[PDB]
């Protein structure tokens, strides 16, 4: 038995897989295949620690580490003997994400939590961690995640039902409120973002009376489409998804312990696939 | 006890439940489907694969796919593309298996999709164009004739008219035979007539049709079999006073074309306008595999629009087969096609490709973007997400060999092995390996402590032959040295040589005060650069304040 996971991201090469449970440790099972080898137990956060998020190398690489308490605590090896290099404490609510910028926008960690607040919270060499706030909702931000599409935002989804696509300017590191989506009756739970390598992005608004609202564009500025995946209301609030790099098969986790896998047909609409 | 309503009551806060799940993408877009009883918690799920072709699984097939297509060094970004498909689709009947219209289906292409010619000068132009044509015609009737192969001996077999199996044989293209069984039935005179047939010419229809019509205003009684014989003379199988429906009740539609092509006349038109006046008579399955070839054969004018649509209505084709037809006949240009026809089955093939772990093969596939960002951001972005599966044949290292900049690789390679639990000898390879072309500031950061492990006078002079490199190759990212990088030239000329200051000591205490801002992160790192001072000023009487306490710079005292 393992405790109830709730995030157990790869790295970026495909090895440190991160199971971050209730049991409030995050256990680093580095993967070759089912010697998913425990190198060491991540004892440091004081409630259920939710997501885990891996950077992309350019240093090493750095786990952010998000959970109930507050602590955002940076882990990083020393030669395989992670601590905590700082800590970002700011956030005074349970933090929803964490969430790693390609090192075309820097090494921008990205935390919310619902408290209301976004934090991108910008490193440095020195081993800082610097916050740029800004408060985008404030029934709390429920996710943030960047929008590396080909360009430069991070999106919110959050507990007052908007969408708010926080397009570029960099003006201070923080990006300037482009528009604003609305279309549900609860929480947008998570909000994702497609990274894919075309010109196409879309926004599975996956939310808290299950319609998952993929706005579809076929561009970057282009329109906010409602074709949602289901259309209805699929049993059980819907957990965290995010698009394939390519093939765009939309990993809808419920809560009812399916992932529905559902890739794209040409039309904008949404066929099985698993 | 005690942690169950706790937790209850925190998720509650959270808006989450007690039971929960995520799978999420990872680097050959795979999934982490959690379900509850494993030790990670997990079960790692292949995610399936929509393309599963037996024939992939070779990597010869994607060297035989390089060598039909002209390399394309582009000169909006150097990564390939093509210029030239002319890719076959006889690279895959060596591989696949021989039985199966999946044979059949591929093989039809293969005279369709690619070109069939006449070897040798024929006189006159008109004559030389009409004998590709009729060479074609000879591998397509072959192809109609093969495959109403079990339907006509069927019903060989079966009780029929004496001409319903004249009709028959003629199906199946035997003439003599069909003569000699016209003989048999006393009629001497048909068989002069089924002795016509392999051939027609223009009197003998008028002929036919004349003596229909006479039968039309005739009395009571026909055999409707040896009106069909008639419909053969005719020249006009379907196109007479009479149209053949008996057939699409009782045997295909490919019975029909037969019919066309061999007694509709014989190629005094072109192949792509008889198919399809053949189309609008009798409509021919966009739901048969088989079926779209002879659609958009017939629709070689303006294929892009019934090839969007039909692509909705067969999925009995794969998504390979539906690039594969774009990729050949868009630079041969004899199908009206987009680039982002090619656009859209390029991301969708490649897609599948990287799901069954064949990522040399989507590479290849990605190549094939031919607008200019799109395999930019594609080509650079598979490269460096993967590395051991570009190595994981000659082949595909052939692709990054190819148009690519080594440089892409090795900056992945690198990229990779850049960790910090083992990091001494592979933050050496961004210096020796030479993609990122300069960039030892990492190295004086990784060799702060690690010239504690051992002083030898090739350690000592480990850094100044990986120090010498940062002047032959010039300064790149994190780069301009010489102070902080001329602690080492002159380390080595302090505990060899004792010394009266020549003033590279100087840039030195200097350097190792540059040395202590940086620590990249690593334990002690910024107090490394003490250890470093207090080795060696001390070879004068000067003692200066550390880079703490006097001892710590000095060891004079």
């Amino acid at each position: 038995h393992n405790e109830l996971i709730h995030d157990a991201v790869l790295d970026y090469y495909g090895k440190r897989l991160a199971t971050c449970s209730s049991d409030k440790t995050i256990k680093i099972f580095e993967v070759e295949g089912e010697t998913h080898k425990l190198i060491d137990t991540l004892t440091g956060h004081e409630g259920p620690v939710w997501r885990v998020d891996w950077a992309h190398p350019k240093f090493g690489t750095i786990l952010a580490s998000c959970s109930y308490d507050g602590k955002v605590l940076i882990w990083k090896e020393e030669n395989g003997r992670w601590s905590q290099i700082a800590v970002h404490a700011v956030h005074s609510a349970s933090v929803n994400s964490v969430q790693w910028a390609p090192h075309e926008y820097g090494p921008l960690l990205l935390v919310a939590s619902s408290d209301g607040k976004v934090s991108v919270v910008e490193f440095k060499e020195n081993g800082t961690t610097s916050p740029i706030i800004i408060d985008a909702h404030a029934i709390g931000v429920n996710s943030a995640s960047w929008a590396p599409a080909t360009s430069r935002k991070f999106v919110t989804g959050g507990a007052d039902n908007l969408v708010k696509i926080w397009k570029y300017n960099s003006d201070a590191q923080t990006y300037v409120l482009e528009s604003t989506l609305e279309g549900h009756s609860d929480w947008v739970r998570d909000v994702a973002w497609s990274p894919t390598v075309l010109l196409r992005s879309y926004l599975a608004s996956v939310s808290q009376d299950r319609t998952c609202i993929i706005w579809t564009q076929d561009n970057e500025q282009g329109p906010w489409k409602k074709t949602l995946l289901k259309e209805e209301k699929f049993p059980d609030v819907l957990w965290r998804a995010s698009w394939s790099l390519s093939g765009n098969v939309l990993a809808l986790s419920g809560g009812d312990n399916k992932v529905t896998l559902w890739k794209e047909n040409l039309e904008g609409k949404w066929e099985p696939a698993g | 006890n005690d942690e169950i309503d706790n937790a209850k009551l925190i998720m509650k806060e959270r808006r989450f439940t007690a039971s929960y799940t995520f799978a999420k993408f990872s680097t050959g877009s795979m999934l982490l489907t959690k379900d509850i009883v494993g030790k990670s918690g997990v079960s790692i799920k292949r995610l399936p694969t929509e393309l599963q072709r037996k024939f992939l699984f070779d990597d010869v097939y994607l060297d035989k796919e390089i060598e039909k297509v002209t390399i394309e060094a582009r000169k909006s970004n150097p990564y390939p593309q093509i210029s030239e498909s002319s890719l076959l689709f006889k690279d895959a009947l060596d591989y696949m298996e021989k039985t199966s219209s999946d044979y059949n289906l591929w093989k039809l292409s293969s005279i369709l999709f690619d070109p069939v010619s006449y070897p040798y000068k024929t006189d006159n132009d008109q004559v030389k164009m009409a004998l590709l044509k009729k060479e074609r015609h000879c591998r397509l009737t072959s192809w109609i004739v093969s495959q109403i192969g079990p339907e006509i001996e069927e019903k060989i077999r079966n009780s029929s008219n004496e001409i319903e199996q004249i009709f028959l044989y003629l199906l199946l293209n035997d003439v003599v035979r069909a003569s000699k069984l016209a003989i048999e039935s006393k009629n001497g005179h048909l068989s002069v007539l089924i002795s016509y047939l392999g051939s027609n010419d223009p009197r003998i229809r008028d002929l036919a049709e004349l003596q229909l019509q006479k039968w039309s205003t005739g009395g009571c009684s026909i055999d409707k079999n040896i009106s069909k014989i008639y419909k053969l003379l005719s020249g006009s199988p379907f196109e007479g006073l009479f149209s053949l429906k008996e057939l699409e009740s009782e045997f295909s539609w490919l019975c029909l074309l037969n019919l066309t092509l061999c007694y509709g006349q014989i190629d005094e038109y072109s192949l792509e306008s008889l198919v399809q006046s053949h189309l609008d008579k009798f409509s021919l399955p966009y739901d048969d595999p088989i079926g779209v070839i002879f659609q958009l054969y017939a629709a070689n004018e303006n294929t892009e629009k019934l090839y969007k649509e039909v692509r909705q209505r067969t999925n009995a084709l794969d998504v390979q087969f539906c690039w594969y037809l774009i990729q050949t006949l868009r630079f041969n240009g004899t199908r009206v096609f987009s680039k982002e026809t090619s656009d859209e089955a390029t991301f969708a093939f490649a897609a599948q490709l990287e799901f069954a772990q064949l990522h040399g093969h989507s590479l290849f596939v990605s190549c094939f973007l031919n607008d200019d960002k799109a395999a930019e951001d594609t080509i650079k972005r598979l490269v460096m997400r993967e590395i051991t599966l570009l190595r994981a044949s000659t082949n595909d290292h052939i692709l990054n060999r190819l148009k690519i900049p080594s440089q892409l690789i090795f900056n992945a390679q690198a990229l990779k092995d850049r960790y910090e639990g083992n990091y001494l000898s592979e933050v050496q390879n961004l210096l020796l390996g030479s993609s990122y072309d300069l960039a030892e500031m990492a190295i004086v950061t990784s060799l702060g402590p690690r010239l504690l492990l051992s002083n030898n006078p090739v350690q000592n002079n480990e850094l100044k032959t990986l120090r010498e490199i940062l002047n032959e190759f010039p300064d790149s990212e994190r780069d301009k040295w010489s102070v902080s990088i001329n602690v080492f030239e002159v380390y080595l000329k302090l505990v060899l040589d004792n010394v009266e200051t020549q003033e590279t000591i100087d840039s030195l205490i200097s350097g190792m005060k540059i040395f202590y801002d940086q620590y990249k992160h690593c334990r002690e790192v910024a107090a490394c650069c003490n250890v470093m001072s207090q080795e060696i000023v001390s070879k004068i009487l000067e003692k200066n304040n550390p880079s703490l306490g006097q001892p710590e710079k000095a060891y004079l005292r």
